[PDB]
């Protein structure tokens, strides 16, 4: 989940935190814009992970898949 | 909106972006999210 | 587009019905709304 | 707690088709 001025994307995967490579195919992207300062959830165990800029080199498949970065 | 010439070079406009060239069946795998096709120098390759 | 609403806006008597904000500690992005009406401090004695 | 997140948070950054390059 991100939000840039306002605009809040997800992006999603069903795997069946292990290694390997798996891209987030976009599912759903809100275009209204909250200025968020906290996260929370419903209902188990599950994981966080914050982001940075971070650069990166992606290497597209010949299939058009996001197979390997760096 | 107009119909679809394949095998020909024609003056195309998808959702407003102009060019010319000829359009043809790819077998290209875009995923639902995708648009567009791009090439080393941001040239639109491909389109739905 | 900007277009002059004297022709109903305005009327006689003082129409301060449309506000402004006045002061702010700091600047704006673009594209972000204040819907606080609390106080604006210019020293350093607290209002509260 | 606390976990290393090996090669996990890629995401397609946009929504152009690219194909056998190292965008």
């Amino acid at each position: 989940f991100k939000n840039i001025d306002g605009y809040f994307k997800i992006y999603s995967k069903h795997t069946p935190l292990p290694q390997g490579f798996s891209a987030l195919e976009p599912l759903v992207d809100l275009p209204i814009g909250i200025n968020i300062t906290r996260f929370q959830t419903l209902l188990a165990a599950y994981y966080v992970g914050y982001l940075q800029p971070r650069t990166f080199l992606l290497k597209y498949n010949e299939n058009g898949t996001i197979t390997d970065a760096v | 909106s107009t119909n679809l010439v394949k095998n020909k070079c024609v003056n195309f406009n998808f959702n407003g972006l102009t060019g010319t060239g000829v359009l043809t069946e790819s077998n290209k795998k875009f995923l639902p999210f995708q648009q567009f096709g791009r090439d080393i120098a941001d040239t639109t390759d491909a389109v739905r | 587009i900007a277009w002059n609403s004297n022709n109903l806006d305005s009327k006689v008597g003082g129409n301060y019905n449309y506000l402004y904000r006045l002061f702010r500690k700091s600047n704006l992005k673009p594209f972000e709304r204040d819907i606080s009406t609390e106080i604006y401090q210019a020293g350093s004695t607290p209002c509260n | 707690a606390y976990t290393n997140s090996f090669t996990r948070g890629v995401y397609y950054p946009d929504k152009v088709f690219r194909s056998s390059v190292l965008h």
